[PDB]
């Protein structure tokens, strides 16, 4: 129960969030391409998302 | 290649043939234990290492 | 004045998450020995010994 200004204002900031879902895709392409193309590095997914 | 293993650091190739449970050989110097029993010999303990 | 039937509204959200920010401590980087290190045409860095 609110005044119209009150609900607008929090649907407003509830269907304009910011956080988007984190994929394993998302964080492997996050990591910079070009240290993901090298050899002397390697890159090993471990933590479980 | 063994020394190619372990001097790259890469671990994509045989990662992915040994999860999908399809034939390998590796070559390469390794130390041995000798185990000398039937029982380990019913009981498969020589792909568990 | 206060009016009940328009005053009333249903909010919409996720049920439950939690916020991540860090987005590094879900990866390793193992470095390899440093005396093999080779460059972008498959040559070793220090191509002396």
């Amino acid at each position: 129960i609110l005044h119209p200004i009150d609900y607008a204002f929090n649907e407003y900031f509830l269907q304009h969030q910011l956080v988007e879902p984190l994929n394993n895709d998302i964080i492997f392409n996050y990591i910079p391409e070009r240290i993901r193309n090298d050899v002397n590095y390697i890159l090993n997914m471990d933590r479980n998302l | 290649n063994l020394e190619e293993l372990m001097r790259t650091g890469s671990y994509a190739q045989i990662t992915n043939m040994l999860l999908n449970n399809q034939p390998v050989a590796l070559v390469g110097a390794l130390p041995f234990v000798t185990d000398s029993s039937v029982i380990s010999l019913i009981a498969i303990l020589d792909a568990t290492v | 004045q206060f009016d009940f039937r328009n005053s009333m509204h249903m909010l919409t959200s996720n049920l439950t998450f939690t916020v991540y920010s860090d987005l590094l401590a879900f990866v390793s980087a193992d470095t390899v020995e440093p005396i093999n290190a080779v460059a972008f045409d498959n040559m070793r860095i220090m191509n002396e010994l």
